[PDB]
């Protein structure tokens, strides 16, 4: 099996810059058999470059390909926001057919701190026996963020579900949801719940709390 | 002009068997080799099987050989994939791709069809409405939420006010935890619009014939 | 089936180049240009080449590489109802072996005759000459040139034979030469393509060394440009006459030898994923390119003959063995260092033929080694016995009247037989196996299907291209005669049996096993039209 390794795995770029990604094969591949596919977040793959250098129909001229043997590369001349996607190389010269591990191209934007919002358990859920307090951390950049839960003053590390969104296609931001789940008894046996968010934009964390009275 | 449509496939118990289909239109189907390519939930592309124009040459991936059978119907322009003794590793979205010329690649892909192989049991989601807590207000916009908890399998579809409200919504992708999916979504609107106008969460889980609406009220 | 493979790819390319490029590239193509409008002849020649020749050439190369078996086994596995095609193709190759090598012997005989200070065929005052000898070629039937009389009265001794009945004595100098060619063929096709594919290095490349030397020598002779004029100067009036289109069509078919059984055998040792399409286009071009280059070598000396030696161009712009054994040696014997030109020229003729002999013989050896394992196990023995039958029967062509016998085979061994054989090959491939089923096989080898151009040519043009030949070949038919000799009507029949002994295998085998399988009429017309691989 001819495994194709792509690097980098993720890479950010500001519109206008030049982008290059590489596809290294574990066995020599005929140049006429190396292809590249573009897959946008949520859609299916689309043939992008075939025979190393040939642009598929509809592919703008700012895309180029090159390489041979075991080293190939896809290169964007001046990257545009509509180029944010995952790029897969693929060899068609030997069975089994093998796709590369892919390079995810994300857009670079200015830093943005998140707008946090804390939500106590729904009344419907409290009667079903459980209690989930969710917390949204919306429209921030860069993607890495860190959430922390505190019940009263003690921090709670267990029973959390975090989810990230794909990079937004309009403002290039990220958003992240985090849900803390406890039993109704455990929940009603405490007073204040706190959602602390740590992010590169701030020296100290953004906090949002609420007491089970107001 | 060329169209490929995958179909069939959903939840299947391990060891079970299921059959996928691909409908071809817009070209002389009988002249092109076809392949199935799947994409695991970890988003990795993996080729599975290829069948030649007249079905006389068939290649299989090592990880699938002996269990999957690729077949062709040039009369009705349909591609099939017969799967047996399935395992969880086979869980993926199965793509149907056209690729006659090895030197040109897979020039057309279908929309995909999802196969979930799991011994978990289908369950409907509890849909809870998320409304802020009495406090600050004093902002141009406020944000609401909707919690879809403990369902299976994928997918569920979530909209706000039946689709009229779209700007300012973040529906976070679902996360599996101990055989149950949880999923949340947030909307933000100017204070002059809520609770002035009514804002409602519309969840849909066809796997469990669920269809619920939850109006967000600030009790 | 752990079939062996060409030690290197050049072994295959040179083996194909060698089989294709033979004396016909020298003693027929340039003549056809000079006769059919010079440069204008390239119009119908290139069209017939692109539309009939290279398609069929490409087809058999792909079949051989894909089905990986000799001619008999291949067509059997392709459509059983037409397995006889493989038998006809092997028998035809067998017959032409009885006369193709004696022309190589003539080349060695003249080669050994050139080890002298003054070439024998120069003057008209030898024991073999007649009072009607003249120094160079003329246009009166009873007055031959010095070189003509040498070839006729000394080498062949054909003057002492009254026809095919009167054969006469066995010229043991020719028999010795014939043996030296079968000995060369033996220790070449001796242990398979392991050595075959290497001997082809010298035999396929050496002719280009000599063509290069003779090309410089000829173009630097007084009057050579005049020859190039008779060779090429266009006269597109010839394009209008249908005699030049059948001339082009026929030369293109017989110069590539598509469907003769050897391209199949040669390709059957390629690796399954070899780009045989790139091979067919490469070698087919090198073949025609070699004919073009050769025309300059010939007519440069032809113009020299007509300008310094004072002869009519029509009297020396001949074709066939007369051009290489009479006209050209005469000019060689008239230039400084003649002994050198004569020695490398006759050596070129030899190596031009050997390649093509190898191919015809391999077609037989491979086809049988793939259908009867007794032969495959004892290769060295089989060819030993084959060549021996060739040589022994070949002694009848080392006789004094051998030409009459050899001339008979030339006009009947493969003349119409191979045409009807390839016609069924094209019909079987495109219409009974299927062009889509065939294009699918090529896709699996080279990764892409043949274009619609190649499919249209295999399905409609190729059968018309081959009928266009066979029809006009039957229309121009006239009884067999050499000079004043009229062959007796029993000889004229002997040739038709040789012609039929191959073609009959097609309907004969189609009748035999059409009854050897059990079932209904349609149930058997389908058990015999289902390919072998479509059974697993
Ligand atoms: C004096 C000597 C050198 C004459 C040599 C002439 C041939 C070498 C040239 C003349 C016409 C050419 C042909 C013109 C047209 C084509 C069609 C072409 O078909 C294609 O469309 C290729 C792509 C495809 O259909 O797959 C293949 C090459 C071919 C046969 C060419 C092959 C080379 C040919 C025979
Ligand atoms: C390396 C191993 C080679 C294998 C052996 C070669 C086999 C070829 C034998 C041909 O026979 C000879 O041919 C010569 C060709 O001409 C004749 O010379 C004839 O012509 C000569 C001039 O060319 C004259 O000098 C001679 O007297 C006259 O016999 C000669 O008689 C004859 O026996
Ligand atoms: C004007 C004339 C005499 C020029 C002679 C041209 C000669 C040199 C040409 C004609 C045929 C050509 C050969 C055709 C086939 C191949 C296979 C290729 O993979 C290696 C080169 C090789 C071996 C070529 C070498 C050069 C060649 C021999
Ligand atoms: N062009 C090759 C030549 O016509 C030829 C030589 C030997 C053969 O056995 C044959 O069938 C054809
Ligand atoms: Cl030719
Ligand atoms: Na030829
Ligand atoms: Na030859």
């Amino acid at each position: 099996e001819n495994v194709l390794t792509q690097s980098p795995a993720i890479m950010s770029t500001s519109p206008g810059e030049k982008v290059t990604m590489t596809c290294r094969a574990s066995s020599s591949v005929g140049s006429s058999y190396l292809h590249w596919y573009q897959q946008k977040s949520g859609a299916s793959p689309k043939l992008w470059i075939y025979s190393t250098s040939n642009l598929a129909s509809g592919v703008p001229a700012r895309f180029s390909g090159s390489g041979s043997g075991t080293s190939y590369s896809l290169t964007i001349s001046s990257v545009e926001a509509e180029d944010a996607a995952t790029y897969y190389c693929q060899q068609f010269s030997g069975y089994p057919l093998t796709f590369g591990s892919g390079t995810k191209l994300e857009m670079k934007r200015a830093d943005a701190a998140p707008t946090v919002s804390i939500f106590p358990p729904s009344s419907e859920q409290l009667t079903s026996g459980g209690a989930s307090v969710v917390c949204f951390l919306n429209n921030f950049y860069p993607k890495d963020i860190n959430v922390k839960w505190k019940i009263d003053g003690s921090e709670r590390q267990n029973g959390v579900l975090n989810s990230w969104t794909d990079q937004d296609s309009k403002d290039s931001t990220y958003s992240m949801s985090s849900t803390l789940t406890l039993t109704k008894d455990e929940y009603e046996r405490h007073n204040s719940y706190t959602c602390e968010a740590t992010h590169k934009t701030s020296t100290s964390p953004i906090v949002k709390s609420f007491n089970r009275n107001e | 002009e060329v169209q490929l449509v995958e179909s069939g496939g959903g939840l299947v118990k391990p060891g079970g068997s299921l059959k996928l289909s691909c409908a071809a239109s817009g070209f002389t189907f009988s002249s092109y080799a076809m392949s199935w390519v799947r994409q695991s939930p970890e988003k990795r592309l993996e080729w599975v099987a290829e069948i030649s124009s007249g079905g006389r040459y068939i290649y299989y991936s090592d990880t699938v050989t002996g269990r999957f059978t690729i077949s062709r119907d040039n009369a009705r322009n349909i591609l099939h994939l017969e799967m047996s003794s399935l395992r969880s590793e086979d869980t993926a979205m199965y793509y149907c791709a056209r690729g006659e010329v090895r030197q040109r690649g897979f020039d057309y892909w279908g929309q995909g069809t999802t196969l979930t192989v799991s011994s978990a049991k289908t369950t409907a989601p509890s849909v809870y409405p998320l409304a802020p807590v009495c406090g600050d207000t004093t902002g141009s916009s406020v944000t609401l939420g909707c919690l879809v908890k403990g369902y299976f399998p994928e997918p569920v579809t979530l909209t706000w006010n039946s689709g009229s409200l779209s700007s300012g919504v973040h529906t976070f992708p679902a996360v599996l935890q101990s055989d149950l999916y949880t999923l949340s979504s947030s909307v933000t609107v100017t204070s002059s619009t809520w609770p002035s106008q009514s804002i409602t969460c519309n969840v849909a889980h066809p796997a469990s014939s669920t269809k619920v609406d939850k109006k967000i009220e600030p009790r | 089936d752990e079939r062996e493979t060409w030690s290197g790819k050049v072994d295959f390319l040179l083996s194909v180049i060698g089989f294709a490029v033979d004396l016909a590239n020298v003693w027929r193509f340039p003549y056809l240009c000079y006769k059919n409008g010079g440069g204008a002849f390239l119009v119908p020649y290139g069209i017939m080449l692109a539309v009939g020749g290279i398609p069929l050439f490409y087809m058999e190369l792909a079949l051989g590489q894909h089905n990986r078996k000799g001619a008999i086994t291949c067509w059997g596995r392709l459509v059983p109802l037409f397995k006889g095609i493989g038998y006809a193709v092997v028998l035809i190759a067998f017959y032409v072996g009885f006369y193709y090598n004696v022309i190589i012997a003539w080349s060695l005989r003249f080669f050994f005759a050139s080890f002298t200070n003054s070439l024998p065929w120069t003057s008209c005052n030898n024991i073999w000459n007649t009072p009607n000898c003249r120094p160079f070629e003329g246009h009166v039937e009873g007055f031959q040139s010095a070189a003509s009389e040498y070839f006729n009265r000394y080498i062949l001794e054909l003057n002492r034979s009254e026809g095919i009945h009167d054969l006469g004595a066995i010229k043991w100098d020719m028999a010795l030469c014939l043996l030296i060619v079968y000995l060369i063929c033996y220790f070449s096709l001796w242990k398979g393509i392991s050595t075959s594919g290497k001997v082809v290095w010298f035999t396929a490349l050496f002719p280009y060394a000599v063509l290069l030397i003779l090309l410089i020598r000829g173009l630097t002779l007084p009057g050579s440009f005049l020859g190039i004029q008779y060779y090429l100067t266009p006269n597109f009036s010839a394009i209008y006459k249908a005699e030049v289109w059948v001339d082009a069509a026929t030369q293109v078919f017989f110069s590539l030898g598509p469907g003769f059984g050897v391209l199949l055998a040669y390709a059957s040792y390629n690796k399954y994923h070899n780009n045989v399409y790139k091979d067919a286009l490469l070698t087919s071009f090198i073949n025609s390119a070699t004919s073009f280059i050769a025309g300059f070598v010939i007519f440069s000396v032809l113009g020299y003959m007509a300008h310094t030696l004072g002869v009519r161009i029509e009297d020396v712009a001949t074709e066939g063995p007369g051009l290489v054994f009479v006209v050209y040696p005469a000019a060689i014997a008239t230039m400084p260092a003649s002994t050198f030109w004569a020695l490398i020229f006759f050596m070129m003729l030899a190596t031009l033929g050997l390649d093509s002999s190898f191919g015809g013989m391999e077609a037989i050896i491979t086809a049988l080694s793939d259908e009867f394992p007794k032969i495959k196990r004892n290769r060295e023995l089989f060819v030993a016995g084959l060549f021996s039958l060739y040589f022994v029967v070949g002694l009848a062509s080392c006789t004094q009247g051998g030409f009459y016998f050899l001339h008979l085979l030339d006009r009947y061994a493969a003349g119409y037989s191979i045409l009807v054989a390839v016609f069924f090959e094209a019909i079987a491939v495109s219409w009974i196996y299927g062009t889509n089923r065939f294009s699918e096989d090529i896709r699996d080898m080279i990764g892409f299907p043949p274009g619609r151009y190649w499919q249209v040519c295999w399905r409609f043009v190729a059968p018309i291209f081959l009928l266009f030949i066979t029809v006009y070949g039957l229309i121009g038919y006239e009884p067999l005669t050499y000079a004043d000799y009229v062959y007796p009507s029993w000889a004229n029949a002997l040739g038709w049996c040789i012609a039929g002994s191959s073609v009959v295998m097609i309907p004969a085998v189609a009748i035999f096993k059409l009854l050897s399988t059990p079932g209904s009429l349609r149930q058997r017309f389908t058990i015999l039209t289902t390919p072998w691989r479509d059974q697993q």
